[PDB]
């Protein structure tokens, strides 16, 4: 299969909205599962996000074409027509437009089994009061949030951007909510169902003290956009691509950063009850896997909610419902 | 959108505060009836003034003035003369002192008809009764003779006030029915 | 004005400014300090204004069912079931409809009724609200709820409403009846 110029990520040749367009009955007709939602609120005159930033990561060329989580867009027509010109050369991608809150079109997009429902917005960030900003965010969470599901609800996996940190108190219930908790402690960001900008601010501080740290993140959060991209994009061609020489392709081994359960397989001996230092080792040891944290429930007597544990100790006691954090190359 | 924000506010800092909303679009009803707590059930509701005003209105094209009828029935408001007032005024006016009340019928109307219990309410008690809770439990509007009054049925009436309607209540069938003003029902007749 | 009209055509309008109804009409003896219910374009059904509605507030904290209650009326019967409906996004699903479901059209409606002719002409021909509430009640289940009276009785088409008259209230052959009825 063709590839971008630089091997890193998986490519297409350019195509005309129209190809991926897709009404209700063409988005339920599909086999959409395991899939990646983006519940894009815009109007058509409101700033591109660069929806590019989010797609290119999910097309690391690392991953096999079989293994590629196709991807839909629920948004505006008019606003995906000026941003397709960024997106139109990565592969299994469609659009639904329409508003993310009709529940009809969350159903045709199968909603109920995506791997992750992105919530995002390119409105104005201070259209009004501090109260408002995220209403159509919030909304649209909740709504997904208390949808039903025939043979569901809080068990539909979501990640929201939030435009003011402080609305975040709204995003869930069984929670206990405080406005003097900075976003960090709060129950959606431990949970990872919340993102806001805030959080990234201290990588002006770091990319100061070690410009190889944020290299490091980059090419973990980008999939690995190398500076020879960003040189092929600032050129303004769009993303130049096609089949790519073995020399070049070598560079489909990146390392990425995966998750596994301890319910099952050769791992399953530190699930029942072993200890986060012999998981390492052995998985160190056997698989290059280098693992980076753990992913537990927080109800461990009720909800699908699991919350995230960097770098536990090496006397930490491993549950066999854990998921762990990992780095590897297969 | 505002309004709605405070219901989802609300309703995160705890779920079985039962909320009431007036909202001016019935558009934006349906964003609220999608909040996870919200539950009609418990009472939760949502006043759209835009779905209200309308309604009324439509009503009043299959029945002239019945838009006037009926939004004076949900305000509260006692009749008080004035001398330079005319007939059709003192007349509206006094219709004006009406609103819909809601109350027990007392074990005197248990196995009437609908029909014998209005008879009874409008002649002997001066009460309008037009509607009756059937035990889940329904709402029925001057159902036909086929229903009975079933035990602690509550009863639907439009009347001057609750004093009013509590004569339903205290009526008995061997000790006020030979009462001839309306007055002297009272004290649950025991 | 009509070929074979004018204040004869049957009109309502919403008002945005209650204070505005003072122009919606003439032979009315207007004043700025009078609330709108007790002015003529609304005691006549010609006038509407969402302020009338505000006490639907108190209402639905005081009794649930009573709210419920207009609700069937004056929607029609939109319940919760086509509310529910409607909030999936996919707009009124409706078809051909089974005989469990369809025994719903007996539902009761608010109409209206004229004293000038039929079997209730002899309480228009001077009887009392009273005598017409328990013959209708009785022979029909019609069930009177007020009436709709000329405001001229010696000129205009005017009417004005009278909610629940007194037992002894007086009819006149030209009055309508307000009533609940299921045919
Ligand atoms: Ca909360
Ligand atoms: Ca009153
Ligand atoms: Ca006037």
């Amino acid at each position: 299969r063709k590839f971008d110029s630089t091997g890193m990520f998986h490519w297409c040749p350019d195509r005309p909205l129209n190809d991926c367009l897709q009404d209700r009955s063409q988005a339920s007709a599909s086999g959409l599962r395991n899939h990646v939602v983006v519940c894009l609120f815009a109007d058509a005159a409101s700033p591109l996000i660069g929806l590019r930033n989010l797609v290119m990561p999910l097309r690391a060329s690392n991953f096999h074409y079989h293994e590629l989580k196709p991807t839909i867009i629920v948004g505006n027509l008019d606003y995906l027509h000026r941003e397709w010109k960024t997106l139109q050369n990565f592969p299994k991608l469609s659009i639904l437009p329409g508003s993310p809150l009709n529940r009809a079109n969350l159903r045709a997009v199968n909603i109920n089994l995506c791997d992750m429902c992105v919530i995002v917005s390119a409105k104005d960030r201070n259209m009004e009061d501090p109260n408002l900003v995220d209403k159509e965010a919030i909304l649209c969470s909740l709504n997904i949030k208390a949808m039903t599901f025939d043979d569901a609800g809080a068990n539909v996996p979501l990640i929201t951007e939030l435009a003011n940190d402080s609305n975040v108190q709204f995003l869930d219930q069984d929670d206990d909510d405080d406005p003097d908790t900075e976003l960090y402690m709060t129950q959606p960001f431990a949970c990872g169902t919340a993102f806001a900008v805030s959080v990234l601010d201290s990588l002006m501080s770091t990319s100061y003290f070690n410009d190889n740290a944020l290299t490091l993140i980059r090419t973990l959060i980008t999939g690995g956009a190398t500076p020879e991209l960003e040189q092929i994009l600032a050129e303004g061609a769009g993303m130049r691509g096609g089949y790519c020489s073995p020399a070049v392709l070598a560079n489909r081994d990146r390392c990425r950063v995966a998750q596994i359960s301890l319910f099952d397989g050769p791992l399953a001996q530190f699930g029942q009850g072993g200890h986060y230092g012999e998981l390492f080792v052995y998985a160190l040891r056997h698989f290059g896997i280098l693992c980076i944290g753990l992913y537990r429930f927080r109800d461990t007597n009720p909800s699908s909610k699991r919350y995230v544990i960097t770098n536990p100790p090496e006397d930490f006691p491993l549950l066999p419902t854990d998921q762990v954090y990992v780095l590897t190359y297969k | 959108a505002a309004n709605i924000m405070r219901v989802i506010s609300i309703k995160n800092y705890h779920s079985d505060i039962k909320v009431i909303v007036q909202l001016l679009q019935y558009h934006n009803k349906a964003y609220l009836l999608n909040i996870p707590s919200w539950d009609w059930k418990r009472g939760d509701d949502a006043v759209c003034v835009a779905e209200l005003k309308l309604g009324f209105i439509a009503q009043s094209c299959l029945a002239p003035g019945f838009s006037t009828l009926m939004a004076n029935l949900f305000t509260m408001r006692s009749y008080k003369p004035t001398p330079e007032m005319s007939q059709w005024q003192t007349d509206y006016m006094r219709g004006t002192g009406m609103e819909m009340y809601t109350e027990y019928l007392s074990s005197a109307f248990n196995a009437l008809t609908f029909p014998e219990a209005a008879e009874l309410c409008f002649s002997k008690l001066k009460l309008l009764l037009l509607a009756i809770e059937v035990r889940e439990s329904t709402l029925a509007i001057n159902p036909g003779p086929k229903v009975k009054i079933e035990n602690a049925t509550q009863g639907f009436f439009i009347a001057e006030s609750a004093e009013e309607v509590k004569r339903a209540f205290y009526y008995c069938k061997n000790c006020h029915a030979n009462v001839s003003d309306v007055r002297q029902i009272k004290k649950c007749k025991c």
